């Protein structure tokens, strides 16, 4: 990649995860140098290994990486070489990363490497961006947060144990087994506040103690708190969908509907919400920005609508306008779309399912059918008040979810196009003529 | 005669000069009256801190009858009627009850100072105002809840080390050890292992040793009732500020999967689809998601005003229609213009559409492309306006109302437009100004010399008498 | 009499009987599983059992005289409310929990608690106290930590008795996790019997443990299950606590919505700080003061005939005063109420400045505004709370000499709250009164030419001017229709 | 919930008789004790002990015997960390089912305390502010809290027309104007009315006041009365219907929109009306019914003998500028 834009990349987003992890590499042994002070050789030889192998990756990560990333300028991007570099180099990033990799045996003479977090910080910004639920990953990340804090807890327990002394008190590590393992477990015991530990005899004891017991009691409440919002967040759709649709059986019961009313309004709740995922997309239509809701009503249904021929020759702002009036409707089984006899005010758009034109000798005998994709109603738009009745009947075959634009909608958008008001008159005028 | 306001600066300064001997007295004077090496030890310590926070108290009196109050939406600054304000009020007997001395009922002892508890009221307020002050609600939050936590938990200790004195010094396992006994005896271990004591048993950890008597297990069950509150507390208190952090980005990652799913169900495009995220994803990381409409609603109409003239006026002044224009009028198409926000690629307007707005670039770059889409005639700038003869209202020219140019954003721009309908609305007031703007696009239009000056005539606008005066040559 | 239920007697009944559903869902299990406190108090539990025997019978006593809404109309008639109550279930639950044991009480014992039992079917009426106690109290929230702890004190001391009686059915003594033996020095007293086992239970149920190991299957299930409650019962207690501290939090948002949001706005578009800090001081205003913003936001959660009343009721007297509205019927005067809207000013704020358009009528609700120079350092005078201007604006009178433009600049003095008419909100609420129109245009030329405002001749040219239009007018229409008449 | 927390837990018990049995029982105290013992080996010891063990161990509450092995040590740490997850889920799924049971009550006290908060800020009389008090104990008791409008917005307009027909239209067929009208038009007109509730002694309308709406009572009793308001001519239960004419706009009409009479609530009455300009939108798309119900409401204001009036009486509003455009538009 000659330039490289963060937020789409997915190689960028693979780098920042190698990042993350030598970051997480040197954040988790730094504590473990500085508190234990013996290990066996065996693990120098791979310990020194990935620490050069985690400094390779921060230099490569400085160097790179983040002088090859493109940004926005002013609302344009800019790709250019130089500037990108000087971008970079200009930064607090950069700043954060050189400080990383400042120089300042002993264990904190790498404590510089915790300055690698915004590439942490990136990386979650772009794994929220890339996956759906991602809450899963915010439970992950939490039970790292309480890993992290615990092993930081045991590499103190063993600082302040050697520090007294390995041995002199029931309280301090004994220094039989394997000193981790049971420093996690006063760890786990204390910051958990589960208890169940010797006493502390001693003042230094006593004051550890207290401070890691209060310590682990915020914790606590930091687990919960983030496990609340996790399910919260999770359930927040369920939550409305159970309590609209209560609400309106509510209603359906204190006023007496009857249980045919009630099982049909059921079935379309349930329908809709499983398909649609909302109940209403207006709502969700009307916050966005008015280019971005025009350019996805456009896709969805500008090539359905413009090859309608009695819209052919009009404008395209005006289509548009229709485009952003249609509204979803979605019909149950053997519903009435149109009945004989009726009013014809609507243009309906088959986005799915289809529709039965019933007419015969008998009645009820299916016509034509029609798929998604057809349109039809589209005469009573231009009619006067009263002027359209429906001459067949329109029946739904199965769920059927149409787009419709009332009479009333195209009224008020041809207000503001004099020239297609004009030939939609006269296309008026010349079907009245013709099919007379 | 300096009469306080308790919206200023150095009000707020008091507050924090009042409310440090107020948490002094909360805090050191239990700890004195139970701890009696504390006491004594340090006594020389106390009696400056006592006069110091004594002298404080009184002058809380006099500070509280110089506070002014708004009363008809001005301060007031009678001394009579400030007077009047607080000595009638519960306040007042709360504030001499403090300072009133326990002379003629030890006057050394810290349990004649205990009235010094009733001044809590100036403690409350100081951080009740400080919230409102910082620039961390959340640090400073936590950082109350704690003080709160440390401070019943210090009062609990101090009980404890009361009981185990009066029930007797070792006499059995529940008590404080044996005060006699060297390693139990100085004043650093009692206070900190009754604060260890304490902490233990309001949050829920329990430790210790079973109690005996049955006045210790009155105690300890009435500590782990209370105990069982404080972590409910904590732990409420924590998970309600982890929702307020995640707020923001909860409601803009719920719309972000919402349009996600109906593009789905949809069969929307996949170029249309990758398009809509890439364009919420530069929404959130330049901080553009939220409305400035929603965002200046809570304001007054009047100071809005200010704020929306202060970003626009400079930039609509520059509008050559406008260069003549009355400042009434600039002000009324400031509170007019809507924003607008384009992705690469978008196009503003096309070729031969009906121009209804004039839009004024905030921010971003557009090109004037040609029909291809990729050959640009101009370069749009901010600042740069466009379409400012369409919202001009002249009859149809010889190009009309129609656009003349495609104009495309190259980048992501942030637009202010002003429509049609928005400038007629606006103009009515002003009639004047109708004849002002539609001068310089008649003048506009003859530097394009799209159209004879008495060519012109017949587009501009007619006074209703003589266009009945032009019919009335007609009539007869 | 025939009680309401949503009067204060009845509220107060309520409130009467959750002493004895109180008294038996704590005093009889305690009884029951406690030998001690049965057999040492039994002269006592007879009283106290013979007045909750009482009331428990005075509440179906007030239920047979307590009305119920139909149609909208309380219903008192006695014959109805009995038909009423007696098919619903709660009688038959009444009758339960005062169901005579008597008959089978001296077989199982001369006193035995079991037998009172059947009282706790009582408990309904409890919960529709702490229903109604919570509809109407000043402290939702404080009402809601505290039935809080109601709820968790007599799930310790249940589960207390049922240490207790698990403890001795397995026998005292034989092992650290059963009650000790009462040959212990301190263990034989009732005092210690309750305190130990309350103590015992509350270590578990608030999650704390520190109990004695248990030896056997009966001890081992009864720690399994009361691990099991202590957890539910804990996420219970957060649960309850971290709604309730959402709510209190949620409700001091509620007022001032946004400030954090405009002071981000206004560092993002780089407003300049004199502008910036009237924001902040603005806020801080909010805050001290404890003012509201969203008045017509708050009046929306009325229904509409409630919302005008209360509307009417606080604009009403003012709206009177004014000199234009004098003349104006009582209907009329209350349409206009409802179409004031507030304005709220800083201090040395410009209400208006002389040579602006002025479309509007401000009405002083507290406050005061100034009428100051052209420099603006001198008063002329001095509007005071009551007070009105711009009524000329909103009357479009013909003739005027104002020019449809502030006569003079209007400074407030301090804080000023006020009310406003817009000219287009009295033009249509005027359509539904075309008489009152002429009135108030009569009143408008009054005014004017008292200050000398109008005129005459200037007007009369106006009108004059007009008429004979709309006479010509007249005759273009006819002018149009004799041409077209004869033309075709 | 619970169900889960038993699987894990019996689960998490199983597996340390298992752990057990690998390294031998009875070796040291953290293993479950020896098999052989009869004291220890049978099978409901070793299962209810077990789940004693899981449950102490995975809900963190009570003191486990200490690990003696490392092997020991690594599953003690792990049913702690394990448990400490299962522990503030149950606290999360628990918490928000509260939060949502509350939230009803909570969003309903909001609104209380926001109206309580604007009459103390504005001094309204305590007579009016008892009035709001007492509305908002009746809204909640009887469960009217939330509108009818918000309810139904997301129904489909064929299924509200369904449910709004169950509702209205059989008091809706018994208006005299409403007799002969079209099915089409009759589903139009219940999907415009607009619930209205009123507290004892409101008055629906005064004599004299301007009416451009029509009332049916769906519950409740109205009152005719005189200007005392005491006195009552007439009473008005559900299913009757007034102010059917005000919606008609007769051309001639003596009465002026002017209610004719008073009517007052005796309690809490539940109205739906049709106003004058919703019966206008409904009758656009069907003319003919519109000059039916004009004439019959024509033919009931002869009965009354307030009809003829304004015939040589017309109202212009057209601006001079409007009226000429009609002379330009007139010319070409
Ligand atoms: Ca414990
Ligand atoms: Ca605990």
């Amino acid at each position: 990649p000659q330039s490289i834009d963060p937020l789409t990349n997915l190689m960028y987003v693979l780098w920042l995860f190698f990042v993350v992890m030598a970051w997480n590499w040197n954040c988790w042994l730094i504590p473990v140098r500085w508190a234990f002070p013996y290990q066996t050789p065996d693990n120098i030889h791979h310990w020194l290994l990935m620490d050069y192998l985690c400094d390779l990756i921060y230099f490569l990560d400085i160097t790179v990486f983040q002088t090859r990333l493109q940004f926005v300028r002013g609302g344009d991007i800019i790709t250019d070489k130089k500037d990108m570099r000087n971008n970079y180099l200009k930064s607090r990033r950069f700043k954060m990363d050189l400080l990383s990799l400042l120089p300042l045996v002993n264990p904190l003479l790498r404590l510089p490497r915790c300055l690698k977090y915004m590439a942490f910080f990136e990386f979650n910004s772009r794994l929220e961006s890339i996956l759906s639920k991602a809450y899963v990953y915010r439970v992950i990340r939490t039970t790292a947060y309480l890993l992290y804090s615990l092993h930081l807890n045991s590499c103190l327990y063993y600082w302040a144990s050697a520090y007294q002394g390995l041995g002199s008190t029931h309280w301090v590590y004994d220094g039989v087994g394997n000193s981790y393992i049971r420093c996690y477990y006063f760890a786990v015991k204390t910051l958990i506040t589960i208890g169940g530990l010797p006493d502390p005899k001693t003042l230094f004891e006593i004051v550890f103690q207290l401070l890691n017991y209060f310590t682990g009691v915020f914790a606590f409440s930091v687990m919960i708190g983030q496990m609340r919002d996790v399910v919260g967040a999770a359930t927040a759709g369920q939550t409305y969908y159970r309590s609209c649709m209560d609400s309106t059986v509510k209603y359906m019961n204190f006023y007496k509907i009857p249980k045919s009313v009630q099982n049909r309004v059921k079935t379309w709740y349930e329908y809709t919400w499983h398909s649609q995922g909302m109940l209403d997309e207006s709502e969700l239509m009307v916050q966005l920005p008015d280019k971005m809701r025009l350019d996805l009503a456009i896709d969805v249904n500008y090539n359905i609508v413009s090859k309608v021929a009695l819209f052919q020759g009009c404008d395209r702002q005006m289509i548009f306008d229709m485009l952003k009036r249609l509204r979803s409707v979605v019909y149950l089984p053997n519903d009435y779309v149109c009945k004989k006899g009726e009013i014809g005010r609507e243009m309906y758009i088959i986005q799915a399912g289809q529709v039965q034109v019933l007419g015969g000798p008998d009645g009820k005998s299916v016509l034509v059918t029609l798929k998604a994709g057809s349109v039809f109603g589209e005469i009573s738009l231009l009619a006067v008040g009263g002027g359209n009745r429906r001459t067949a009947n329109v029946v739904a075959h199965g769920f059927t979810n149409l787009f419709i634009l009332d009479k009333k909608d195209l009224n008020e958008i041809l207000v503001h196009y004099p020239e297609s008001q004009k030939l939609l008159r006269k296309k008026a005028r010349r079907m009245l003529r013709s099919n007379n | 005669l300096f009469v306080l306001d308790p919206a200023g600066d150095w009000y707020y300064c008091w507050l924090f000069v009042i409310a440090m001997p107020v948490l002094y007295n909360w805090c050191l004077l239990v700890a004195r009256a139970c701890f009696s090496d504390l006491q004594k030890g340090y006594y020389l310590v106390w009696l400056v801190l006592d006069y110091v926070s004594d002298v404080v108290y009184i002058a809380d009196l006099f500070i509280r009858l110089r506070t002014g109050f708004l009363e008809q939406g001005l301060l007031v600054k009678d001394t009579k009627k400030l007077r009047d304000n607080y000595i009638h009020t519960l306040q007042f007997k709360l504030d001499v009850a403090s300072i009133i001395p326990t002379d003629l009922i030890d006057i050394h002892s810290p349990e004649v100072r205990f009235n010094r508890l009733l001044h809590f009221a100036r403690m409350f307020e100081f951080f009740d105002r400080t919230e409102t002050r910082t620039n961390y609600p959340n640090i400073f939050r936590i950082s109350n809840l704690v003080l709160y936590i440390l401070v019943i938990i210090h009062w609990n200790a101090c009980i404890y080390y009361a009981i185990s004195k009066s029930i007797g010094f070792g006499v059995d396992t529940w008590v404080y050890p044996n005060i006699t006994d060297p390693e139990y005896g100085y004043l650093a271990r009692e206070y900190i292992y009754c604060l260890y004591w304490s902490t233990l048993t309001l949050t829920t950890i329990g430790e210790t040793p079973p109690p005996v008597k049955d006045e210790e297990y009155l105690f300890v069950i009435f500590d782990f009732l209370i105990g069982v509150l404080i972590f409910a507390t904590i732990v409420g208190n924590v998970g309600s500020m982890i929702s307020n952090m995640n707020a923001t980005r909860a409601e803009f990652q719920a719309k972000i999967d919402a349009v996600k799913h109906y593009m789905q169900f949809r069969k929307v495009s996949k170029g249309m689809e990758a398009k809509v995220i890439r364009w919420f994803d530069y929404l959130w990381t330049n901080k553009k998601t939220v409305d400035e409409r929603e965002i200046l609603k809570n304001l007054p109409a009047k100071l809005r005003a200010e704020i929306a003239i202060n970003v626009h006026l400079s930039t609509l002044k520059k509008v050559r229609i406008f260069h003549d224009c009355e400042a009434g009028l600039l002000v009324e198409l400031v509170l007019k213009l809507r924003p607008q926000v384009f992705s690469p690629g978008d196009y503003i307007c096309r070729k031969g559409d009906i121009g209804k707005e004039m839009y004024i670039i905030k921010e971003g770059k557009l090109a004037v492309v040609a029909d291809d889409g990729v050959t640009q005639y101009a370069l749009l700038s901010a600042g740069s306006c466009f379409g400012e003869i369409s919202i001009l209202n002249i009859k149809g020219s010889k190009m009309g109302n129609r656009r003349t140019a495609n104009i495309r954003s190259l980048g992501y721009s942030d637009l202010f437009c002003l429509s049609k309908d928005d400038l007629m609305e606006a103009v009515t007031e002003y009639p004047d100004a109708k004849k002002v703007l539609e001068e310089r696009g008649r003048e506009i239009l003859m530097k394009e010399g799209l159209l004879d000056e008495n060519e012109v005539a017949t587009s501009m606008e007619v006074d209703v008498q003589e266009k009945l005066g032009q019919l009335e040559t007609n009539m007869e | 009499p025939v009680l309401d239920p949503s009067g204060d007697y009845y509220y107060w009944w309520l409130n009467t009987m959750v002493f004895p559903v109180m008294y038996n869902l704590i005093i009889l299990v305690c009884r029951a599983c406690f030998p001690d406190l049965q057999h040492g108090y039994l002269v006592a539990w007879l009283v106290l059992d013979y007045t909750s025997d009482l009331l428990y019978l005075l509440d179906m006593v007030v239920r047979f005289h307590t009305g119920f809404l139909e149609q909208g109309i309380l219903v008192v008639d006695k014959g109805r409310i009995s038909s009423r109550y007696v098919r619903t279930w709660s009688f038959f639950l009444d009758l339960a929990s005062l169901m005579p044991t008597d008959v089978v009480y001296v077989r199982l014992g001369p006193h035995t608690p079991t037998l009172r039992l059947n009282r706790f079917l009582r408990a309904p009426r409890l919960f529709e106290a702490f229903d109604r106690t919570e509809t109407r109290t000043a402290y939702p929230n404080a009402f809601r930590i505290a039935k809080l702890m109601l709820y968790i004190f007599v799930v310790i001391h249940w589960n207390s008795c049922l240490y207790f009686a698990l403890s001795r059915y397995l026998g005292f003594g034989r092992d650290a996790w059963v009650y000790p033996d009462p040959a212990q020095p301190g263990f034989e007293r009732l005092r210690r019997q309750y305190l130990y086992s309350f103590y015992f239970s509350t270590l578990i149920l608030t999650t704390v443990g520190d109990t004695p190991p248990p030896a056997r299957e009966e001890e081992y299930l009864f720690m399994v299950g009361d691990f099991l409650l202590a957890v539910m019962g804990f996420a219970t207690i957060m649960g309850s606590m971290s709604s309730v501290i959402y709510n209190m939090n949620t409700a001091d948002a509620a007022f001032y919505p946004d400030h954090a949001l405009v002071k981000k706005y206004m560092k993002l578009q780089h407003v300049n700080r004199k502008l910036e800090r009237r924001v902040i001081d603005w806020y801080q205003h909010l805050q001290i003061n404890k003012k509201m913003t969203n008045e017509v936001a708050i009046l929306q959660h009325l229904p509409e005939r409630l919302r005008a009343e209360v509307a009417v009721s606080v604009h009403l007297s003012t709206l009177s005063r004014v000199q234009i509205f004098q003349n104006c019927e009582a209907s009329l005067l209350e349409e206009l109420v409802l179409k004031l809207q507030p304005q709220t000013y800083s201090p040395g704020e410009y209400v208006c400045r002389k040579g602006d358009i002025g479309q509007e009528m401000y009405i002083i609700r507290e406050g005061q505004l100034a009428v100051v120079a052209d420099d603006g350092i001198t008063q002329y005078a001095v509007l005071g709370a009551g007070l009105y201007f711009g009524e000329i604006s909103i009357i479009n009178i013909k003739g005027n000499m104002s020019g449809n433009r502030r006569t003079a600049n209007i400074k407030s003095l301090g804080y000023s709250d006020l009310f406003c008419l817009s000219k287009e909100d009295l033009r249509e609420v005027l359509s539904e009164y075309p008489q009152a129109q002429t009135i108030m245009e009569e009143k408008g030329r009054e005014i004017l030419l008292k200050m000398n405002k109008l005129d005459v001749n200037a007007e009369a040219a106006e009108i004059a001017l007009q008429e004979a239009t709309e006479s010509r007018l007249r005759g273009l229409d006819q002018q149009l229709d004799d041409l077209q008449t004869k033309f075709a």
